[PDB]
């Protein structure tokens, strides 16, 4: 059970690392602006800065407590 | 070997030709600029892609682009 | 320049020690460089693949296995002595190209005599988008 | 005289440019007809190091 | 310590997702180089100007996060 | 004085002027009181 | 010829720099308009060649720089005497040095560090100290508080007097450049002066202070009642009874009957058993002699009567066949480039450091210092880094000589030319040794891994199996254990006890036993010597190739310390010899601590123990004859049959051991950021939280940016050297703390 | 008594974790004599153990299992038992000083940008208005409440620096 359990985990994660390097190979090969104009995929790379700002804060907010209580227990 | 392109944003500081160590870049008179000069790139096939021209390119952004890919025995900077 | 110059065999060659630095199997098989310029008097230089030589009052020439050796060498004796020497490129087959400028007045001046090559009158930023160039051969820089 | 004043404030639009939506100060436009003849100084450096960049007539409006 | 396990997971995963996130969003263009789509997906770098372009490419956004995706897992 | 006075107004001294407050304020305030837990007044 | 060549006030004192941070780089000058600019002004600080270019200048900056570091240093040690005089338990200590553990930092009881005093004994809590200052205390003849509180005071009157000098020397009256060059000067009299003059006071200070004091000592006689050391020194007829050739009173002296002398001058080979030391006599007949080796020597070159030695004619004058020029021109690059001197003196401090290391663990010189298993360990380990340390500077700044002041003109046939001229065959030679050393060093120990492992021990490279016998040093063992015998007949016995075939011991533990070699030794040793091979080709190639290169010809234009040259070439990246130096750093790092890990195996397996009535009892169970011959052996009968005491410090005396282990285990983690990263990605990491800063107006005048390429793998390097370096000192600290 | 946790006051693990460690720290006393300072200094650390042990309980905490106390995060859940000192009024503790550091950090960038080369006065500070900021600072929410209102907290983003994708 542990041995299945670790493999198919590790087999998920790098699917998913997979899965976003994909996705950034269609963010950059094949992606035209133009033909999806104010969508929701334009929408989104229209404020990546303030997606990627929030992302930053929750990591940086989560890593510094956590590891403030870790290393204080 | 690498391609080298020199945009219409060039204003000729002629420095660019400076700092590149292997003779890729030369000076062509031009219209678009104060200075009637133009960065072109006859030897592009001798460009290893140190990027030299493109720390000493002032404009933002850079006129002067080298681009990677398609590496050759002279564009590898083999001596063997 | 005005004529292009032809390298002479019979030039002189600096005075130099063994250097483990130097010439390689690529310049039997391959390509190999060769740099001359005229001297005033006995200098002390550095060779961009050696230590230190003593180069002759006159002619001289240099052997270098790559064509950035022989600009290093260049930019070092117009910046230490504004030297302005001129390098050459020798094949396997005896066949002798010229690099160093073919106008003769460096690619630092203009003359009016070169034409524009690869060059976009198009803005940086104002290409277009690999989507648009696939399965085309052709890069969106290279148009 | 084809441009914008000398010394005025100026907003940039170049996208690719590193100061989009930012604000500089005019210190010369030129009047021999270039591609770019509007150059402007800003008070921060790009990653380069330089402060000063020439746009042309499109990418420069007065900011709000 | 269930919790505080929990929540480091949380930190693996959303610091995770913060860099695959912006290593797709900025695939085709940044502001320190706006041409990333027309040097290809894999490229090494742009250069020692502009302060230094070490590990731009969105490929190497996917290859950092491969060790973030390790250390969760 | 001002010529001194200019340097110590630069941010290392800064660096130590805030980290000494509040380090001597966090020392004192686990100094007399006890180590707590809870905010129960 | 030589005088003194002083300008007197060159600069002005005041705080007028102060003010402006940048004031000594005039690219910095300017202002802080990225945050790169501060990160460029706390690195370009003491660089003083860019700077300026005047050489008289950066010789006064740099000798006020030595000034202020002894200034620093004096201070600690002032510090430490005073931490000595006021929190210890050298009272205590003195009295029972076997049974109470030494302490002289005493934590506050603020925040739950209560549980760091420990029980040290002698009615004493606080840290149990590590660097031996106590035996230091008790060589140096020292009884009471009160004098460790005078020499702390006297210590912070000579820092006080440093740092005025420093200033004095630089704003007030500042040599000028002809004061600085005169070499000949500068041997002599900091080689019969500072060295010979030093030797000579500590030959005194033992002989009149040291020896009576240790003589009492180890009689038995408690401390409170031995007389102070102005007795001895005023008084003949105390001295004399200790020593009763103090009665003749310096007649032997001049009228050259010096064997009258062997009682307190004494040449005795091994260690005193009642301490467990070196006999105080034999280090006074020593200093004596290194003093006399350092006042002849003292007078060899020639300044300003004529006689002596000029090293000009002495460089010029070595010229041999296969070297063309020898020596021709070192004397103008030595006199005129602080790095190549510098590189120098850092290589062979280095050297010496490492010798230092390895002559402490193999000779105690100190009272109670053997069978204080801590304070050995942890001074082979501290300088042994240290040493390490101060080689690979010596590399660095050997390769900053080579960027900046190294020039062709006056030399062209000269060694560092010729050097220069075959580096490929040296590299190349150079790397085919490292090859060789690390196949049959390394795949040796994979292969005994492997017999291991496949159930073969008989097939193995170990002592039970085919062996590889260390002969050369267990020869060279005998001939030293036999040299008292034939080759130096006056000597009581061995001069160590690494050869030996006696056991001492002080207070019921082993303070120095013989050392046998075996395979397992033989297997270490190679791999130490492949290791320090590899860290040289590492620092000579980056020293030899940063000037010119088959890959990058116009490097020397390039400066010492810049990122790459782009990515041309299939990419230059760390092509420069400061990036060379930041991979030396971590290969030091390998070869150090596997160095230290031989150190503390072998000695807690065959040297370190309790001493018994049946035989002698290691603290180990002797196992490094078979279980360091594997890779799995040495992990798991040393990093994990010790630390053991590590994870379970907590709640006791060492948890803050504890502490330290795994916050170094977050630095060594946390470096690897700035090795594997880049700077692009983080760069627009940065462009997003500006961003994010930018829309509620809080966005710095001072653009924020990502460090350096160069500023990132220094980051690493520093990150990842002090983990490591914590991480072994914690686990060697708290491993020989709770059972040394 | 929620989530299967016993008040520390009547848990038997909490009270032979005490007994463990007034155990331990006894075992250090016997090897000094009672009039001297390690002694005294002893003593006051099992005073403050058996202080922190007598405070802890009859506070309202509760642990499980362990003997060590547990902290109740949920609101309500911490606001109907008496729970509100664990995290709940921390969180408003903490959240007060983190925006009062926000504001001042904000007060000052915004007075120095309106100066001339306004990026030295990041490496020279100036004392007078820092210190004034940093006591006109405790009413930092009211100041981010009427900022946010009217256009003065954000900035519209024409004026800022944006990817160009
Ligand atoms: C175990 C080692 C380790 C640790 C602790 C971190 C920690 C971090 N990395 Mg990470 N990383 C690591 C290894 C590690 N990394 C490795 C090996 C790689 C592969 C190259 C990466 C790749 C990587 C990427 C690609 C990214 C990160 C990011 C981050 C941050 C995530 C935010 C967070 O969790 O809150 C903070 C987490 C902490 C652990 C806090 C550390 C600071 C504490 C409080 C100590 C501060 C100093 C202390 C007060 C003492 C002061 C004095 C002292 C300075 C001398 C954080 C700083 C992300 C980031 O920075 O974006 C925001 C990001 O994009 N890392
Ligand atoms: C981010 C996580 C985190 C959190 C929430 C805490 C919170 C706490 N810890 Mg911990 N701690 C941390 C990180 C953290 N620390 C780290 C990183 C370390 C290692 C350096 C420690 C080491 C540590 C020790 C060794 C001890 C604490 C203690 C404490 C308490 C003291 C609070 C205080 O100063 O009085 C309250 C302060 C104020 C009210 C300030 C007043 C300001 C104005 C005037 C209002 C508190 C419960 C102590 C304690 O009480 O034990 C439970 C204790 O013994 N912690
Ligand atoms: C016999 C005379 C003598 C003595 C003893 C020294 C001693 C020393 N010199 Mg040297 N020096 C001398 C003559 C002497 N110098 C001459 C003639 C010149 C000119 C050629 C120099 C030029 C020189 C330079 C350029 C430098 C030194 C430095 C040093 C120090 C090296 C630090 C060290 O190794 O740790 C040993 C440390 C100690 C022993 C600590 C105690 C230091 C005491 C206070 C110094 C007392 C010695 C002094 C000569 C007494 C007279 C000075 C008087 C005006 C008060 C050391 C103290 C370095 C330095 O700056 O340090 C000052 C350095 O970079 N020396
Ligand atoms: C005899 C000793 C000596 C002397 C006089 C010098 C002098 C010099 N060196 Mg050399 N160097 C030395 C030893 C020495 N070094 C050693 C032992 C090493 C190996 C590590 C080096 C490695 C080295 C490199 C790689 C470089 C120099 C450079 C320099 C120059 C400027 C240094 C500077 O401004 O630092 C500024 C001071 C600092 C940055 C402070 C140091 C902070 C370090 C990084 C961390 C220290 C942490 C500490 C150990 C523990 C604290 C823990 C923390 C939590 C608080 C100057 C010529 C540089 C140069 O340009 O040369 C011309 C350069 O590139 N040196
Ligand atoms: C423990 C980690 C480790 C190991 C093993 C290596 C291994 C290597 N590095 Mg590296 N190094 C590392 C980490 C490591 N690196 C890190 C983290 C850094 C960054 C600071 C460097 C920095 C660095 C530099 C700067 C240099 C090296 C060099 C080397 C080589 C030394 C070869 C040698 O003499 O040994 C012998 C070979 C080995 C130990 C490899 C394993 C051999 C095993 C026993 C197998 C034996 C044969 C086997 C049966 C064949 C298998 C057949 C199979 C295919 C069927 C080798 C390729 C040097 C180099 O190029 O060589 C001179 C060099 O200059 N490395
Ligand atoms: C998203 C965060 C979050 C989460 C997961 C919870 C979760 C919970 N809350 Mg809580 N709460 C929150 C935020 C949150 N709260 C906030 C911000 C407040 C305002 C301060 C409250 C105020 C609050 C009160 C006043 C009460 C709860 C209660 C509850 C519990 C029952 C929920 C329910 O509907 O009954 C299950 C219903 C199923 C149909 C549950 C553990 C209740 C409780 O403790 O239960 C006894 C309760 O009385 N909450
Ligand atoms: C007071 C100034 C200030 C303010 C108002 C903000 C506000 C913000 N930052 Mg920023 N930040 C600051 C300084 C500041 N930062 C500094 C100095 C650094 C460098 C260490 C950073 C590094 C930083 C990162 C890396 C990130 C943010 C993020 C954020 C957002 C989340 C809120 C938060 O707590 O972030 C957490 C902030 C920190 C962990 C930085 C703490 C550093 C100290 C507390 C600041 C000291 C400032 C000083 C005391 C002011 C001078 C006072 C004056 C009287 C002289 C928010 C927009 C995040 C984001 O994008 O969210 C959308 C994010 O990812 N900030
Ligand atoms: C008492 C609190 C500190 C002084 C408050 C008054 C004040 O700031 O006056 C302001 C004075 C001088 O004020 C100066 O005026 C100049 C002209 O406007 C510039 O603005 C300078 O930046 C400013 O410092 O500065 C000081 O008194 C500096 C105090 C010391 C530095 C900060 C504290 C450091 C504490 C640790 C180190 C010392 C121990
Ligand atoms: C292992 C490394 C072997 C290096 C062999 C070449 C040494 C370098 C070399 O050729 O040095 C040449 C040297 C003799 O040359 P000269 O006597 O003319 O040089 C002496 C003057 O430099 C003084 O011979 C030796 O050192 C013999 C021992 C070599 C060991
Ligand atoms: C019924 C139920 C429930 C609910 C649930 C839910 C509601 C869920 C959800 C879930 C979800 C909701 C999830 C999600 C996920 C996601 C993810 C995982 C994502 C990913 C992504 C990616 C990977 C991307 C990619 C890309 C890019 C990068 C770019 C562009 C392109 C693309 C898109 C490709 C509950 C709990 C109440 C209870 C129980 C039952
Ligand atoms: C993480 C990282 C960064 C980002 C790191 C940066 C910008 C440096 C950040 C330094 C901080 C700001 C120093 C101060 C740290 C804390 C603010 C101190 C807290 C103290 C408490 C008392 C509050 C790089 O720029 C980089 C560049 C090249 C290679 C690798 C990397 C790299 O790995
Ligand atoms: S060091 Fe960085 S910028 Fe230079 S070639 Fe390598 S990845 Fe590119």
């Amino acid at each position: 059970q542990a041995s299945l359990y670790t493999h198919h985990q590790y087999i998920a994660g790098f699917i998913m690392c997979g899965a976003f390097a994909h996705g950034a190979i269609f963010f950059i090969r094949d992606y035209d602006p133009e033909q999806n104009k104010g969508n929701v995929l334009a929408r989104v790379l229209d404020h990546k800065e303030a997606i990627i700002s929030h992302l930053s804060w929750v990591s940086l907010f989560l890593g510094f407590h956590t590891l403030g209580l870790y290393v204080h227990n | 070997a690498h391609v080298v392109k020199i945009y219409d944003t060039c204003i000729g500081c002629t420095q660019c030709v400076r700092a590149c160590p292997l003779d890729v870049l030369e000076m062509v008179p031009w219209d678009g600029c104060k200075a009637a000069q133009m960065a072109s790139s006859p030897r592009t096939e001798d460009c290893v892609g140190c990027k030299r021209c493109e720390t000493a390119c002032p404009t933002d952004f850079l006129s002067v682009r080298v681009y990677l890919g398609n590496e050759s025995t002279r564009s590898l900077g083999l001596a063997y | 320049p005005w004529k292009q110059p032809e390298l002479d065999p019979d030039t002189p060659s600096p005075i130099f020690g063994g250097s483990t630095g130097g010439l390689l199997r690529k310049a039997q098989v391959e390509e190999f460089y060769v740099t001359t310029w005229e001297s005033p008097k006995e200098q002390i230089f550095e060779m961009p693949t050696g230590g230190a030589a003593i180069m002759r009052k006159g002619p001289n020439l240099l052997k270098l296995a790559r064509k950035e050796h022989c600009l290093a060498l260049t930019t070092q004796l117009r910046t230490k002595f504004r030297m302005s020497p001129c390098f050459y490129r020798v094949y396997a087959d005896g066949k002798v190209e010229y690099l160093h400028p073919k106008d003769g007045v460096y690619p630092e001046k203009v003359n009016a005599g070169r034409v524009g090559v690869n060059q976009n009158m198009r803005s940086i930023g104002k290409n277009v988008d690999p989507i648009k160039v696939k399965f085309t051969g052709s890069e969106p820089f290279e148009i | 005289e084809i441009g914008p004043k000398r010394g005025s404030l100026v907003k940039v639009l170049r996208p690719e440019s590193y100061w989009y939506n930012q604000v500089g100060k005019v210190v010369s436009v030129d009047q021999s007809g270039i591609r770019y003849p509007v150059v402007v100084r800003f008070e921060n450096q790009n990653y380069a190091g330089v402060s000063t960049n020439n746009y042309a007539l499109d990418e420069v409006t007065d900011p709000p | 310590g269930d919790f505080l396990v929990h929540h480091a997971i949380a930190l693996g995963l959303h610091t995770t997702t913060l860099i695959l996130v912006k290593g797709a969003l900025d695939a085709r263009g940044s502001k320190l180089m706006p041409d990333k789509k027309d040097f290809g997906y894999s490229f090494p770098c742009d250069g020692p100007g502009r302060g230094g372009t070490c590990d731009i490419s969105a490929y190497d956004a996917f290859y950092l996060a491969v060790f973030w995706m390790l250390n969760t897992i | 004085m001002k010529d001194f006075t200019t340097y110590l107004s630069t941010a290392p001294v800064v660096g130590l002027g805030w980290a000494i407050f509040t380090s001597g304020l966090l020392i004192e305030i686990n100094r007399f009181f006890p180590d707590p837990l809870v905010f129960s007044f | 010829k030589v005088k003194i060549a002083v300008d007197r006030n060159p600069v002005e004192t005041n705080f007028e720099k102060w003010a402006k941070p940048g004031h000594f780089s005039r690219a910095l000058a300017k202002g802080p308009n990225t945050t790169t600019w501060i990160w460029n002004l706390h690195a370009d600080a003491h660089d003083f060649d860019n700077h300026t270019s005047d050489l008289e200048e950066i010789s006064r900056k740099v000798f006020s720089a030595h000034f202020g570091q002894l200034g620093i240093i004096l201070i600690w040690l002032s510090g430490m005497y005073f931490h000595g005089a006021r929190f210890s338990n050298y009272e205590g200590w003195l009295s029972d040095p076997t049974h109470i553990k030494p302490s002289a930092q005493v934590v506050w009881p603020i925040v739950g560090q209560e549980i760091l005093n420990g029980d040290v004994g002698g009615g004493f809590q606080g840290i149990q100290i590590t660097s031996g200052f106590f035996q230091l205390w008790r060589a140096s003849g020292i009884t009471s508080e009160l004098q460790l509180y005078s020499t702390a005071i006297g210590g912070l009157v000579l820092a006080a007097a440093c740092f005025f000098a420093g200033w004095f020397h630089y704003h007030k009256a500042a040599p000028k450049l002809e004061w600085f060059q005169n070499v000949e000067s500068m041997l002599n009299h900091h080689l019969a002066g500072l060295l010979g003059l030093g030797s000579l006071a500590w030959a005194g200070h033992q002989i009149h202070v040291s020896l009576p004091v240790n003589k009492l000592l180890d009689a038995g006689v408690d401390p409170k009642e031995i007389p102070l050391p102005h007795e001895f020194l005023l008084n003949q007829s105390i001295i004399a009874d200790l020593y009763p050739s103090f009665s003749k009173g310096l007649a032997p002296f001049f009228t050259l009957n010096w064997a009258e002398y062997s009682d307190f001058l004494t040449f005795k080979g091994g260690l005193n058993p009642v301490t467990g030391g070196l006999w105080l006599s034999d280090t006074a007949h020593h200093h004596l002699a290194i003093a006399v080796l350092f006042l002849v020597a003292g007078h060899q070159y020639r300044t300003n009567w004529g006689i002596g030695h000029s090293i000009k004619d002495i460089l010029e004058s070595h010229k041999g066949p296969f070297t063309g020029n020898g020596h021709a021109g070192l004397y103008e690059i030595l006199t005129t480039s602080w790095h190549a001197q510098l590189a120098i003196n850092l290589a062979l401090f280095g050297s010496l450091s490492i010798i230092v290391a390895h002559h402490m663990y193999a000779m105690p010189p100190y009272p109670y210092l053997a069978t204080d298993y801590g304070t050995q360990l942890s001074l082979f380990t501290h300088h042994m880094w240290i040493g390490g340390f101060c080689v690979v500077g010596a590399g660095a700044h050997a390769a900053i000589f080579m960027v900046r002041d190294y020039d062709p003109t006056n030399n062209y046939n000269n060694l560092l030319d010729r050097v220069i001229r075959h580096r490929d065959a040296i590299i190349s030679h150079l790397n085919w040794v490292s090859i060789f050393l690390g196949f049959h060093s390394f795949g040796l120990y994979i292969h005994n891994d492997t017999m291991s492992a496949l159930g073969r021990p008989q097939d193995m490279f170990s002592d039970t199996a085919i062996q590889l016998q260390p002969v050369f040093a267990q020869w060279i063992q005998n001939t030293h254990f036999t040299a008292p015998q034939l080759t130096a007949p006056n000597a009581l016995a061995a001069t160590s006890l690494t050869w030996g075939g006696d056991v001492v011991a002080v207070g019921g533990k082993v303070a120095m036993m013989p050392i046998a070699l075996g395979t397992s030794d033989f297997l270490v040793h190679h791999i130490h010597a492949f290791t320090i091979h590899v860290t040289v080709l590492i620092l000579l190639k980056g020293v030899l190739f940063a000037r010119s290169s088959r890959l990058i010809p116009d490097k020397a234009n390039l400066g010492f310390r810049f990122p790459c040259d782009g990515p041309g070439r299939g990419g230059t990246c760390q092509v420069s010899a400061w990036d060379h130096v930041f991979l030396g750093l971590f290969w030091m790092y390998n070869s150090l601590s596997i160095v230290i890990f031989h150190f503390s195996w072998k000695m807690q397996s065959d040297v370190w123990g309790t001493v018994t009535d049946s035989g002698v009892s290691h603290i180990t169970g002797g196992n490094f004859a078979q279980s360091a011959n594997t890779i799995n052996g040495w992990l798991r009968d040393f990093l994990w049959a010790q630390s053991s005491q590590v994870i379970q410090s907590y709640g006791s005396a060492l948890s803050a051991y504890g502490l330290m282990f795994l916050g170094a285990h977050f630095v060594w983690a946390f470096s690897l950021m700035f090795l594997f990263s880049g700077r692009g990605y983080w760069q627009e990491l940065i462009e997003s939280i500006v961003w994010a800063h930018n829309k509620l107006r809080v966005a710095p005048s001072i653009q924020p940016r990502a460090l350096s390429i160069t500023q990132g793998r220094a980051v690493g390097v520093a990150h990842y050297l002090l983990g490591g370096i914590a991480t072994t000192w914690s686990f060697f600290l708290a491993r020989i703390i709770a059972v040394g | 008594d929620i989530a299967g946790l016993t008040p520390c006051s009547e848990s038997k693990a909490y009270n032979k974790l005490e007994r463990k460690e007034l155990k331990v720290l006894d075992k250090r006393l016997k090897k000094y004599e009672p009039g001297s300072a390690p002694y005294l200094a002893l003593q006051a650390t099992k005073e403050r153990t058996e202080n922190r042990f007598k405070t802890y309980a009859k506070q309202g905490l509760l642990c499980g299992n362990d003997g060590l106390p547990h902290l109740i995060s949920d609101p309500g859940l911490a606001l109907r038992f008496n729970h509100a000192g664990e995290v709940f009024i921390p969180t408003f503790g903490f959240l007060y000083v983190a925006g009062y550091i926000g504001h001042v950090g904000r007060q000052y960038i915004i007075l120095s940008k309106e100066d001339a080369k306004p990026t030295d006065k990041e490496i020279i500070l100036d004392v007078p208005l820092a210190l004034k900021l940093a006591f006109q600072g405790w009413a930092w929410p009211l100041a981010s409440i009427q900022e946010l209102r009217n256009g003065s907290l954000l900035e519209k983003d024409e004026n800022i620096t944006v990817s160009p994708r």
